């Protein structure tokens, strides 16, 4: 935990991110615990469920925020939840034993659609709206049989 | 029997010694045990189960990091403001923001500074408001960055409400009071008293001839205490600054019990906490829920500089008092706090109800204890460890909570003799010599409405006020206590102990007993009567005249496909010069995901971390998922049935039920929690088996065995062991021999003893996965398995085939990976085989990383795509996407599995434990932690990992692609 | 109860509250049971109360003074419970 | 010794049964004296006696 | 390893007691927690170990060896070694062949 | 280690499980000779790990997350292996040569 607030406080310092700023953190495994490979896949699910939703999770087992990532000053450590009016972007570090370090940055998918015509938009909506109707139907009946 | 006795006397062992040795010690018992019921005869059950110790240093939990509170409590107001849900500034905001001022610095107003230089006021009015009232905020935070927190409470004073509906129904409520809106003009009111109590600053406006509804009073030279009009001129004053400026308890040290929720002490603690002190708050009944509900407390109160210690605390046992104050008092080397008190504030009480002279008992001996006689002892502890240390100068003030009716209700067990006593002090102070260690503070506490002390008066208060006479709410009171901890009430408490009157007047209503007797029958009678002729004129009518549908949620879950907005706000969204620039080839995005883990589904996963607890969908899910309920069509006890029924028992449930019905059970056995053996393979790390290898000292027993097995033992231990056929079946007798080499199974207790455990009751059949692939691939595989399925269909593709209708089977990749793999077929080969139990033949292909992948294929995809499986620890899954997105970017794919997973064994967990990687689980005991707050990253105490299992997938593929198929978008990487 | 300040109240002071206190409200309790239970309600006992007129002004005593003004509560108790036709209170405030 | 051990599993008389109760009862006395030294420990000496 | 003589473990219930053997006490109270009332352990007074004796129903395992039939390999040449190329010992008693 | 000898109570040192992980022989490479912070991919494909680990390291190059790589493979040859093997019969039946 101090090794990765340390890093991501670095990397916010160095690229000149706004001084009062912070980056709010997420901390899933309060509440799933370590799965030792489906870590970060855990957490880029949460990360998508971020970003659709605008609603960012708290540690709700953050009782008292350790004192030394006060000097961390690009990192905000929440305990409960924000609904928020938009995330843009999400980042998902994970550090394996090993010397496994690792990143990825989401962004939200709106910014997709600022690149393509208004047909070619509303075409794919359609065609969109087909198939999550398709897929519910889908779902439903799997489940119950 | 004979030749048994004549070997043991020449041998010389008594046969008899350890029956002997045995009637000796059940003698021994007998007597303990009599001694013991003696005890519990003359004290009683309640007593000497009561005083068990609670107390100990290492569950004590410390609550300091304001300086990250703030922050949090500031972009919660600035969402809510933008959301509508704060469209005024009300008492609750001017509260916020004075909790936001008393943990100012400059990091804080650059915070402020750069979210309203950065708020657009232009999308509507609830952004310019919060843009104004942010102005504001920062340029009072300015003022205060270097001057001590204060306590200032903004809240709306109420009073008391009782009304009786036309059927009789008796509701309380607690309405504001229409002339007193503030505390300042409350102060104002309780220095004009009222007829009653009738025989610049505030104090100036008390009439002559009137009692202040609260007032100190002194010691005459006969020794009876009389109300004072200087000294409750000071106090009035004190509190006129209180509420005005508000008041600040920097560098105050304090220890408090009895404050829990609901009570004047909570109150009271809260003002402390807003002043800056640091506190120390017992509660003797220490659970995760208590300590959360404190955590909260100081997250929304604890000001710059101040601090919160949580204790368990049994005020009935000396034995934690001492210990209390001794930690208290100790070095932070020594595991003490290292503090000196200048306060002490003990309220704890326990309630006695219908105890009358005759019933007083037990119980009525324990609470005596501890609201008197320990509070005497924990007194005397703090000026023994003052005095230990030569300290003269720093006394703590003892704020005394006393009552002003003695013995006039009755029915109450010991408490008015406990509260009198407490008045001894008084003159104690002068008489002794422990005056310079500790200061009197007597307060004769009101009628307080809301405790656990008078809850059951609630409906009487406003008959009592008629009267004249004011009653309490728990805030006022606490407002009214903390007045005594202003410097200037501390310097008169350090010249001679002070009594204050917090009564209201209520002295002043003569025959008090049977005057709130007649209030309550009043009551009781009214709702009685018009209950009674309402239900008689209702039966009459519906016999003289003679003979709404509503509708229960079923649960309609949703898959939950991102929203697209019209073409006008998404091209608002980006720069206008994107269209057409970006390769949409060369843009990655994730078209759908899934999870296998501790808390279900993604769906329920993400609904227990954000919201806490689960909405009707999720909780049919769950139940679903971990196997509760299951669906039925058809003939149900004759009648048709259409729906959801409990799966054991088969009884139809509705959707409006399952919480009730399940919800508790689905808790339980979900997310972190203790190891369940029957997940494991009978996995139990409490006694975990071993083997020792141990030198045969004499012949063993011969025993019988096949001639395959008997040549093998044979072969193993050469002329150490003696096979023989026996002719009349053809087995073999098998004779171990001295010096033979034995395995003889021993236990081991394994200290980690909770784990992220996939809910219990989840089952792959339940997804529809056959049984031979059940009985073939290893667990892990079945995670991923249904995954994958979950994945396709957060894509909206149900079948996988579809996706070669756009793109040629060589372009589906997998590029999923583990950082174990199959450790359960690990297991069978180095183990199971080894003990020679039952083993698949093809066991080894099923441990490999890459065979999940591979059934993936087998079973669903018939790609022949590239396939990638990384292996990256606990960096698996983010090494995956990389590789992923890195194999749609050279072509070799447009559509990629990316993801990781890995399991749970007993093996893993007890390495981790020897590499001490994972927690502890029975120092997380000692510190008072359950299994739902062993996992807390980023905190003060935080010592391992928690381990878990499971799986998670995605989807990721070219964006031009994933808009030709018309797929949801849910992100691009 | 003699050099017993504040700090000392121990063991011996404690039996000594029980004695001069709590074992008195018990011996009237168990006075009015009896008689109750033989529904005698108008033979009442005249219970006389060692009081003292010094409550705490010496020090030293353990919890001497703090039994002593306990017992004052009965004057109230009388009047606020349900065994005044059982038991009388006639409270002696002894001097030197 | 391993005649009278042959003995005694002929005759199915468990040897070693005494000192078994014997320990069991041990522990017992040792729970009791725990709860009687927590009660004076709470109490002291001159209240209980 | 040698594929001609595998070796194996096979439980066996023991048929009747076994001759005591010497443990210490944490040993003796491992083997008491795996057996529960199957096994007797007494301390000996003079020394402070403990005597352990297995009972009728016991579990025990008797190892027993097996014949493979894989008996060849490519195998690095015999003697090849690490430190002959410099790889210092803290590391070959640290990581895995 | 892991699976046998801490069940016979052999002495096995404690960061045993370190040492297995496929990933572990790469980090090692780093940790004393390359002191690199560069892409980390270690590809897991049975009999066909080294060609994969070539595409990868070739998509790595190709990508600009790297200018040098390492590829390759390795795998070891101990008795379990070698019996799970016989089992599926894999491998060649040396009584039947
Ligand atoms: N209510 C009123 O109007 C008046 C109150 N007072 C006095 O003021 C004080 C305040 O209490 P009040 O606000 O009424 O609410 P309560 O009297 O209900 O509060 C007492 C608290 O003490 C705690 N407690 C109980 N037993 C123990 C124990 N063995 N060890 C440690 N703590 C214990 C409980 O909290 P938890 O279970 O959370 O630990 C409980 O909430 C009392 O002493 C009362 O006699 C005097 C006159 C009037």
């Amino acid at each position: 935990d101090k090794n990765e607030s340390a890093t991501i406080n670095e990397m916010m310092k160095h690229l000149g991110r706004s001084e009062g700023n912070p980056v709010i953190g997420v901390f899933q495994k309060f509440l799933t615990g370590h799965p030792k490979g489906a870590a970060g896949a855990w957490m880029m699910n949460g990360a998508l469920q971020i970003l659709n939703s605008g609603i960012i999770p708290g540690n709700r087992n953050a009782d008292n925020v350790d004192k030394i990532l006060e000097q961390f000053e690009y990192v905000l450590y929440p305990s409960k939840t924000l609904k928020t009016d938009g995330v843009r972007a999400v980042s998902i570090t994970s550090f394996g034993f090993g010397q496994k370090g690792g990143q990825a940055i989401v962004v939200h998918p709106d910014y997709l659609y600022g690149a393509i015509t208004e047909d070619r938009y509303n075409e794919y909506v359609a065609k969109v709206s087909a198939r999550e109707k398709s897929a519910y139907k889908f779902f439903h009946n799997g489940m119950i049989y | 029997r004979q030749q048994l006795q004549v070997l043991a006397r020449y041998l010389k062992m008594d046969l008899d010694n350890g029956e002997r040795k045995f009637l000796k010690e059940k003698d021994t018992v007998a007597e303990l045990q009599a001694q013991l019921d003696y005890l519990n005869a003359e004290l009683g059950e309640f007593f000497v189960n009561g005083v068990a110790t609670s107390f100990s240093r290492k569950k004590a939990r410390t609550f300091d990091s304001s300086w990250n509170w703030a922050k949090q409590s500031l972009l919660s107001l600035y969402f809510e403001i933008i959301h509508g849900v704060l469209k005024n500034v009300d008492r609750e905001v001017v509260s916020e923001a004075i909790n936001i001022m008393n943990r100012s610095n400059d990091a804080l107003i650059k915070f402020m500074e750069y979210h309203i230089s950065n708020t657009d006021e232009t999308k509507g009015e609830n952004y310019q408001l919060v843009k104004t009232l942010g102005e504001q905020l920062i340029e009072n935070c300015k003022q205060v960055l270097d001057v001590d927190p204060v306590y200032k409470d903004v809240a709306k004073p109420t009073g008391p409400k009782t009304a009786i509906d036309k059927n009789g129904n008796i509701t309380y409520s607690e309405e504001p009071r229409e002339k007193v809106r503030k505390l300042s003009q409350y102060v104002q009111e309780m220095a004009l008293g009222g007829p009653i109590t009738k025989e610049k600053t505030v104090s100036s406006t008390i009439p002559r001839e009137t009692i202040p509804f609260l007032h100190l009073r002194k010691k005459t030279p006969a020794g009876d205490w009389k109300y004072d009009r200087q000294l409750s001129s000071l106090f009035l004053d004190g509190l006129e600054k209180a509420a005005f400026n508000g008041v600040t308890f920097k560098d105050k040290y304090v220890l408090i019990t009895g404050a829990g929720k609901g009570s004047i002490g909570a109150e009271v603690l809260q003002g402390l906490l807003q002043g800056g002190a640091k506190v120390v708050v017992t509660t003797s009944r220490f659970s995760k829920q208590v300590t959360d509900y404190y955590q909260s407390i100081y997250a929304k109160y604890g000001a710059k500089g101040s601090t919160l210690i949580v204790v368990p605390f049994n005020q009935g046992s000396k034995q934690d008092v001492e210990a209390l104050i001794e930690f208290i008092y100790d070095t932070e080397k020594n595991g003490g706090l290292g503090w000196d008190l200048d306060a002490i504030i003990p309220f704890a009480a326990i309630p006695e109800q219908g105890i009358e002279l005759e019933h007083i008992d037990s119980k009525s001996e324990f609470a005596h204890r501890i609201m008197l006689t320990n509070i005497l002892r924990m007194m005397g502890c703090v000026k023994k460890q003052k005095s230990a240390r030569g300290i003269e100068t720093r006394p703590a003030q003892v704020i005394l909570p006393m009552s002003p009716n003695h013995g006039t209700f009755g029915g109450d067990g010991m408490y008015s003799e406990s509260k009198l006593s407490l008045e001894t002090l008084f003159n104690r102070w002068h008489s002794e010599s422990w005056a310079n260690q500790l200061t009197v503070c007597g307060a004769i506490i009101g009628w307080t409405r809301g405790t656990g002390l008078m809850s059951a008066n609630n409906i009487i208060a406003e008959g009592i006020e008629k009267m004249g006479v004011r009653t309490f709410s728990q805030k006022e009171m606490a407002f009214n206590l903390l007045g005594l901890l202003t410097p200037e009430v501390v310097e008169l408490c350090q010249k001679s102990p002070v009594m204050a009157d917090l009564n209201g007047g209520l002295q002043f209503v003569p025959e008090l007993k049977e005057f709130t007797a007649k209030l309550r029958k009043e009551l009781v009678e009214t709702s009685e009567v018009r209950k009674a002729v309402s239900i008689e004129t209702a039966l009459e009518h519906k016999v003289v005249n003679g003979n709404q549908v509503e509708i229960q949620p079923r649960a309609n879950i949703q898959l939950d496909f991102p929203e697209l907005k019209p073409y006008k706000q998404v091209k608002q969204i980006a720069p206008a010069e994107l269209e057409g620039l970006l390769d949409l080839e060369r843009v990655i995005v994730v078209t759908g995901f899934a999870e296998v883990g501790p808390w279900g589904s993604a769906r329920t996963r993400w609904e227990m971390e954000a919201f806490g607890e689960f909405s009707l969908e999720g909780c049919v899910e769950m139940a679903w998922i971990m196997g509760f309920i299951s669906y039925h069509n058809g003939n149900l006890k004759g009648r048709p049935y259409t729906g959801w029924v409990d799966s054991k028992t088969k009884e139809p449930v509705d959707d409006k039920d399952v919480k009730a019905k399940y919800e508790t059970s689905i808790l339980e056995h979900s997310g972190i929690r203790l190891i369940e053996p029957e997940l494991f393979n009978g996995y139990n790390p409490e006694k975990k088996e071993m083997i020792q290898e141990v030198i045969v000292e004499e012949d063993l027993e011969p025993f019988e065995a096949s001639k395959e097995t008997a040549e093998q033992f044979k072969h193993q231990h050469g002329d150490k062991v003696d096979i023989f056929e026996i002719p009349e079946t053809g087995e073999y007798s098998v004779k171990l021999l001295k010096g033979a080499t034995l395995y003889i199974p021993k236990a081991l207790r394994f200290d980690r003893l909770v784990a992220g455990q996939i809910p219990t009751g989840w089952n792959a059949k339940t997804y529809g996965i056959s049984d031979d692939i059940i009985s073939q691939v290893d667990p892990i595989t079945l995670f991923v398995l249904v995954s994958v399925v979950e994945a396709f269909i957060a894509s909206g593709i149900t079948d996988p085939y579809e996706m070669y209708k756009y793109v040629h089977v060589s372009e589906v990749g997998n590029c999923s990976g583990s950082g174990m793999g199959g450790v359960s077929a690990l297991r069978g080969m180095f183990k199971d085989r080894f003990k020679d139990e039952p083993v698949q033949n093809d066991i080894l292909q099923e441990s490999f990383i890459n065979t999940m992948s591979a059934w993936v294929n087998m079973l669903l995809i018939s790609s022949s795509g590239p396939i990638k499986t990384p292996v990256g620890a606990c960096a698996t899954s983010v090494e995956s996407v990389d590789i992923g997105v890195e194999t749609i970017l050279s072509g070799k794919a447009r559509i990629c599995i990316v993801g990781g997973y890995d399991d749970f064994q007993e093996e893993g967990s007890f390495e981790f434990g020897n590499m001490k990687a994972t927690s502890n689980t029975l120092e997380e005991f000692e510190h008072g932690r359950t299994p739902a707050e062993m996992s807390r990253p980023a905190t003060t105490t935080r010592n391992g990992f928690m381990e878990a299992q499971g799986a998670g997938i995605q989807i990721i593929m070219q964006a031009d692609l994933a808009l030709k198929m018309g797929v949801p978008i849910y992100g691009i990487v």
